[PDB]
C-alpha cells in the first residue's frame, strides 16, 4: 500500500496514504528479488512520505516496488524457549535448527525501568584475575566496562570472566555480538556447545558483515531476551561484545536520515542514543542483570566522543592500553586509570582499600620520574626514588597472570588467583618483604609462592 | 544549588539546535550557549532586604536573601580552551580546579592551588580562617616556587630545604577522607 | 687518591652528559611526531567544521 | 587473496565520498571507512562440508 | 558616545573599557546567530574591523582628548589567540599582571619585567 | 563561429551556456575575445541545462555576460618537436621569448591516457649520469623519479645544467624544464645561465610562475610532459625537469576550491592522489623511448607525513639531498651520501660489488661522522689508531665524491670530466681497500677518475 520513492544506500523512502502513514519505529516489508527485506522507520517526513532503515541488503531495490505496513514493532522471540539458540536482529533462527517455540514476543524497543523501581547492591563479586579485583572490583548486578584500543585484550579479557564467573552461576546467560568477527562467534558457539553449557546461554549476532541496521539494532535484539529473564524475577548476565559498533552504525547512517553533522563527525544525537539504550539494562528489585561491556575507542584517543560519553554509564571501568601490551604484560590493564564505584574503605575494608591506594600512589610516583629517568638516566635519582622505581617495576610485572583462554597462545597453564591471595602479595611487595628477588621472578606468577618459587630458577 | 555536569545540558542544548538546523559553530555548539549559561549563572544572587520587602510584600523586614550555585564542568584531558569550559570559566567568579595527578598521587580532595582562584577572596571567610590562611598561601607559593628542585633535593642549602620540607608538610596536611567535614574549629585548629 | 678521584668525576660527568644530549636528541624526534600529527588534526577538524557547518 | 593496499583503496573511497558532499568524520575519512574493509575482509573465511554441500547442490562432499 | 560628548566640550575624559575579551565574544555571538561564516578560532570574520571601529575613536584630537584604559583578560595565558593577539596593534602600553606574584602578597601584582610602554 | 555565452564569471571561474546538444567535452578548449585580445578557457564540469563550469587561462577581468563564446573542438594543443628546443613557451605553446613563432608542424593534445600495461619496458636498465656521487650513492633508473631535496645556496640549477649537458652529449637526448610556479627572477637567469654555456640548445622550456592565475600553474607541468613524451615517441631516452611538483599540488588545491569541492586530508583537495598519479603515470620507460625526470620537491612544515609529500614520494625512486654543509668544506656537487637514497641499491639490479662497496662508504662515512666528534671534543690524540686509519681513509673518500663539471669550468677552470659508472666503483674499492694510502687527501680532490688522482699525486 506504498510505493518507494527513494533508495539512498541503506535508507529508503516510502510514500503511504496520507490516511494510513505508519507511526515511528513500525515495520515495513518488500521483495527484493527473491528475497523479503524488513524496513524500520525512523522519521514521519510531510506528506505521507516515511524515511526508513533496512534491515538488509539495500543492493536490488528498485524504485516503485510496493511495501506492505506491518502495523507492530519489530518483535523477537523471547523467554526461556530462546535458550541455547542463535538468533538474528529479527529474531530469526540462524542455527539450522527449526523455529524457536516461543510462547511470546516482545517489542525491542521499550522504556527503561522507573527511579522508584531501581536496587542497589553492595555485594561484591569475585573474579580470578589479581588486576580487575585489585584495582576495579565490581559487585553482583552492575555495570563493567573494558576500554582499549584494537587488539589489546578486551575481547579475551571478556572470554576469561566469561569463564570465571558465568560458569559458576546458576541463572541463565545471554550474548549479545554486536558488530564483530564472525569467526569468534563460531569459536564461542562450539566452546559453549562442547562443554554443554550452551543450554544456559541465549545469543543475538549481528556481525562486521551484516549492513548498518542489522549493526543497529541488534544491541535492543540482546537487551529485550535479557529484560526477559530480568523481570521473570531471575538474575542474568549480560555480555555485549562490543557496544562502540552500535554508535558506529548510528553515525554511519545519520547524515542519509538527514541530519547536520556534530563534534567529530557523530550524530547530532550520540548521547540520547547511547543513554536510551544503557538505561534499561540495570538490576531492579524484582531482578538484576550483570553486565559486561567491551568498549572499543577509536585511534586509542581516550577523549573521542565516543567512549566520553560511556564513561559516565558504567560503574566499574577498566581502561586497557598499547603501551602495556606491548611490554607483554598481558592484561594490560593501565592501573592508573582503572577505577570502580565498589573500591571505598566501607565495602571491601580497610585493608584492601589500603593496599590498592597505595599501589596507585607507587606507580603515579614511578610515572612522574619516567622523564627525568629517560634523559639523564637512571643513576642519577636519589636512593630513596631507586626503591620506588624498583618497586614499581616489580608491581608493574605482579599484575600480570596467565589465563586459562589464553593457553592457546603463550603454552602456559592459567592461575585462578582469589583475592585475600592478592591483597597479601601486594602488601608484601609493598612493604619490602620481597626487595631482594628479580623482576622476572613476578612476569606471570598466579600468586607470591609461585614467584618466590619461580625465583629459584631465575 | 549544585548544576552537575552543565558541560552535558551544553550538549543537550547542542543536539536541539542541530535538530532545528540552527547555524552551527564552534565544535558544532550553537552561537547562543553563553547566553544558556549566563542567564542561568546570573540567578545565583544575594539580594538587599529592601528587595525583599518589596518581594514579600513587607512579610519578611530586615533579612538578605541568597542563592549559591555550584556548577561542575568536565574537560577533556585537561583542556581547557574548548567552546563550553572557556564560558564557564569566564562567567563565574571562581574556579575550583581537580587535577587527576594530584588525585593519583594520592592527594584527595584533589584541588590545585595555584591555578584555583575566588574573586570573592578574604571576605567569605570567618576573621580567624582569614588570619590563618594568609600564611599558606604563600607556603604553598614558596612551595610552587620551588618544587623544580624537588627531584634534585640532595644539592640544596638547608635554607630553602626548610622551604621545600614545610612545602611538602603543609600540602601532606590538606589531604582529607570522604564524608568526614570539619567545623571551622577544627580547620582553624589544624591550620594554626 | 683525592685528585684521581676529581678527575674520574670530571671524565664521567663528561660521558654522562654526552648520553643525555643524545637521549635528548633523540626524544625531540618523537615529540615532533606527535606535534605533526596534532598540527595534521587541528586543521582538518577547523575547516570541516567550517565546510560542512556552512549549508 | 593479496590486497596490495587497502590503504589506497580508503583514499579512493574517501575521494568517491567526498565528491558526492557526504559529511567526513576523523582525518577527513568518511563514517563508512570501517564498514568498507568489513564487508570485504569478513569474507576471508572457512566454511565447514554442508555449506560447501549445499552451496555446490551436492557435487561436492566432504570438503571444506 | 559619552566619552566623545565629553570630549567636543574641550574636557580631557578618561574611558574605561572592563573587558576587551568579552566584547570580543559578544561580536562572536552575534556574528554566529546572523549565519556568518566562521574564521580562524570560531572568530566572526570581521574580528579586526569591529576591534578597530572601537579603537579608533578613542583619540586626543584637538579640541579635546580621551585617554583610554582596558583589562584584557588573556584565555589560558596563551597571548596568542585572536582577541588578544588583535588587540596589541592598538595599545600603547601593556601592563602584564601574574598570579605568581600576588600569591606572594605583593599587590598591585604587576610584573615589572614585561611591563612595557612606548 | 561562436555558440556560447558567458553566464557567470566568480574570480576565475566562468560558466557558459551552450546549445542543449552542443555541450563541450571536459577538458575542451574554449575561447572569448577578452577585449583586444583572445582568452582560452578549459572546461572542468558540467552542468545540467547546457551549462558548463570552465577556468580561464588568463586573467579574467573585463569578462562580461553575454560575450560570445567560440568552441573549440579539442583540448589544449601545444607545439612539438624539434622545432621547440631553446626555445620559451606558456601554457598554450605560444613564444613568450620575443624570438618569434616557433616552426612546428605537429600539434598534440596535452590530456592524454598513461602508456597501457603492455607498452611498459621489459626490462630495467641505468642511467648513467657521470656524476660520481649520483651513480654511486644514488643511482638513476631509466625512466624512474628522482627526487631532489636540496635547498638554496647550494647549486641546484648547476646541477640540472650538468645534467642536461651530459644527457644531451654522451646519450642522445634532449631535454625539457617545466617552470611550475616558481620566482620569474630565477626563471630568467637560469634562461642566462643556460644560453652562457650552450646547452641552451639541448632543452625546451615551459615556463609558468607565480605570477599567474591558477590555470597556468596546473596545466604547465601537463604542457612540459606533452613536449618530452613527443621527444620520446621518437626513440629517445629523455629528461624532464620539475621545477617544484608541491607548486603543482597547490595549483591544484587553489582551483578545487575555487569550483568549490569538499576539503580533504590537511586542507588539500579531495582528488589529490590521482592529480599527482595521472602525472608521475606518464613519464616511464617504453619499448620505444623513455622519460626520466628529476623533480624538485619542498616538504611543508618540515613534517614527511603531511599529505603532499606523503603522496610524492610514493612515486620517486631516487632521492638526493643537497647539503649546505658539503659545500662550505669545498665539496662540489654538494650531495649528501648519507641521506641520499636510492631504490635501486639492490644486488638483484644493481649488482653485488656497486652494492657493497655504496654500502661500505656509506659505513666509513657514517662512522667518521662521529669519530669526528669525539675529535671536536677530547682532541685528536685520544683516538685508537684503528680510528685515526678511518679517518684519513674517510678524509680521502670525502674528497674524491667532488667533480669538475663542463659547465663549471667559468668557477673552477680545470677542464670538466664526465666519470664512468665503473671508473667510479674502481676508485672508491680502491680508496677503501686499503689501496693509495701512500698519497695525500688532496690528490683527490676534484680529480675525476683514480687514475688521475694517482697522476695528481705525482706532480704535488
Ligand atoms: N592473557 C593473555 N596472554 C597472552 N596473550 C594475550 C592475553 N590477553 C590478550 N592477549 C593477546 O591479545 C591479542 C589481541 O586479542 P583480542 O583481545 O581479541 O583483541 P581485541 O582487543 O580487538 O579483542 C591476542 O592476539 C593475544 O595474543
Ligand atoms: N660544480 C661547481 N663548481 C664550482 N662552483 C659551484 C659548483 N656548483 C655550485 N657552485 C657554486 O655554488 C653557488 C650556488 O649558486 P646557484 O646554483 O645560483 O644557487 P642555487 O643552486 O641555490 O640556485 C654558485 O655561486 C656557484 O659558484
Ligand atoms: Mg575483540
Amino acid at each position: 500500500t506504498g510505493k518507494i520513492v527513494q533508495v539512498i544506500g541503506a535508507v529508503v523512502d516510502v510514500e503511504f496514504p496520507q490516511d494510513a502513514v505508519p507511526r515511528v519505529y513500525d515495520a515495513l516489508e518488500v521483495q527484493n528479488g527473491n528475497e523479503r527485506l524488513v524496513l524500520e522507520v525512523q522519521q514521519q517526513l510531510g506528506g505521507g512520505i516515511v524515511r526508513t532503515i533496512a534491515m538488509g541488503s539495500s543492493d536490488g531495490l528498485r524504485r516503485g516496488l510496493d511495501v506492505k505496513d506491518l502495523e507492530h514493532p519489530i518483535e523477537v522471540p523471547v523467554g526461556k524457549a530462546t535458550l541455547g539458540r542463535i538468533m538474528n536482529v529479527l529474531g530469526e533462527p540462524v542455527d539450522m535448527k527449526g523455529e524457536i517455540g516461543e510462547e511470546e514476543r516482545w517489542a525491542i524497543h521499550r522504556a527503561a525501568p522507573s527511579y522508584e523501581e531501581l536496587s542497589n547492591s553492595q555485594e561484591l563479586l569475585e573474579t580470578g584475575i589479581k588486576v580487575i579485583d585489585l584495582m576495579a572490583p565490581f559487585a553482583k548486578g552492575g555495570k563493567v566496562g573494558l576500554f582499549g584500543g584494537a587488539g589489546v585484550g578486551k575481547t579475551v579479557n571478556m572470554m576469561e570472566l566469561i569463564r570465571n564467573i558465568a560458569i559458576e552461576h546458576s541463572g541463565y546467560s545471554v550474548f549479545a555480538g554486536v558488530g564483530e568477527r564472525t569467526r569468534e562467534g563460531n569459536d564461542f558457539y562450539h566452546e559453549m556447545t562442547d562443554s554443554n553449557v550452551i543450554d544456559k546461554v541465549s545469543l543475538v549476532y549481528g556481525q562486521m558483515n551484516e549492513p548498518p541496521g542489522n549493526r543497529l539494532r541488534v544491541a535492543l535484539t540482546g537487551l529485550t531476551m535479557a529484560e526477559k529473564f530480568r523481570d521473570e524475577g531471575r538474575d542474568v548476565l549480560l555480555f555485549v561484545d562490543n557496544i562502540y559498533r552500535y554508535t558506529l552504525a548510528g553515525t554511519e547512517v545519520s547524515a542519509l536520515l538527514g541530519r547536520m553533522p556534530s563534534a567529530v563527525g557523530y550524530q547530532p544525537t550520540l548521547a540520547e542514543e547511547m543513554g536510551v539504550l544503557q538505561e534499561r539494562i540495570t538490576s531492579t528489585k524484582t531482578g538484576s542483570i550483570t553486565s559486561v561491556q567491551a568498549v572499543y575507542v577509536p585511534a586509542d584517543d581516550l577523549t573521542d566522543p565516543s567512549p566520553a560519553t560511556t564513561f559516565a554509564h558504567l560503574d566499574a571501568t577498566v581502561v586497557l592500553s598499547r603501551q602495556i601490551a606491548s611490554l607483554g604484560i598481558y592484561p594490560a590493564v593501565d592501573p592508573l586509570d582503572s577505577t570502580s564505584r565498589q573500591l571505598d574503605p566501607l565495602v571491601v575494608g580497610q585493608e584492601h582499600y589500603d593496599t590498592a591506594r597505595g599501589v596507585q600512589s607507587i606507580l603515579q610516583r614511578y610515572q612522574e620520574l619516567k622523564d627525568i629517568i629517560a634523559i639523564l638516566g637512571m643513576d642519577e635519582l636519589s636512593e630513596e626514588d631507586k626503591l620506588v622505581v624498583a618497586r614499581a617495576r616489580k608491581i608493574q610485572r605482579f599484575l600480570s597472570q596467565p589465563f586459562f583462554v589464553a593457553e592457546v597462545f603463550t603454552g602456559s597453564p592459567g592461575k585462578y588467583v582469589s583475592l585475600k591471595d592478592t591483597i597479601r602479595g601486594f602488601k608484601g611487595i609493598m612493604e619490602g618483604e620481597y626487595d631482594h628477588l628479580p623482576e622476572q621472578a613476578f612476569y606471570m606468577v598466579g600468586s607470591i609462592e609461585e614467584a618466590v618459587e619461580k625465583a629459584k630458577k631465575l | 544549588i549544585i548544576y552537575d555536569d552543565l558541560s552535558k545540558q551544553a550538549v543537550a542544548y547542542r543536539q536541539i539546535s542541530l535538530l532545528l538546523r540552527r547555524p552551527p559553530g564552534r565544535e558544532a555548539f550553537p552561537g547562543d550557549v553563553f547566553y544558556l549559561h549566563s542567564r542561568l549563572l546570573e540567578r545565583a544572587a544575594r539580594v538587599n532586604a529592601e528587595y525583599v520587602e518589596a518581594f514579600t510584600k513587607g512579610e519578611v523586614k530586615g533579612k538578605t536573601g541568597s542563592l549559591t550555585a555550584l556548577p561542575i564542568i568536565e574537560t577533556q584531558a585537561g583542556d581547557v580552551s574548548a567552546f563550553v569550559p572557556t564560558n564557564v570559566i569566564s562567567i563565574t567568579d571562581g574556579q575550583i580546579f581537580l587535577e587527576t595527578n594530584l588525585f593519583n598521587a594520592g592527594i584527595r580532595p584533589a584541588v590545585n592551588p595555584g591555578i584555583s582562584v575566588s574573586r570573592v577572596g578574604g571576605a567569605a571567610q570567618t576573621k580567624i580562617m582569614k588570619k590563618l590562611s594568609g600564611g599558606i598561601r604563600t607556603a604553598l607559593a614558596q612551595y610552587r616556587e620551588l618544587a623544580a628542585f624537588s627531584q634534585f633535593a640532595s644539592d640544596l642549602d638547608d635554607a630553602t630545604r626548610k622551604q621545600l620540607d614545610h612545602g611538602q608538610k603543609v600540602t601532606e596536611l590538606l589531604k582529607q577522607k570522604q564524608y568526614a567535614p570539619m567545623s571551622v574549629a577544627q580547620q582553624s585548629l589544624v591550620l594554626f | 687518591g683525592v685528585v684521581e678521584n676529581l678527575a674520574s668525576e670530571q671524565a664521567a660527568r663528561m660521558v654522562a652528559m654526552k648520553a643525555a644530549t643524545d637521549n635528548g636528541g633523540s626524544l625531540i624526534k618523537e615529540l615532533q611526531l606527535v606535534y605533526n600529527k596534532a598540527r595534521q588534526a587541528s586543521i582538518t577538524q577547523e575547516l570541516t567544521e567550517i565546510v560542512s557547518g556552512a549549508a
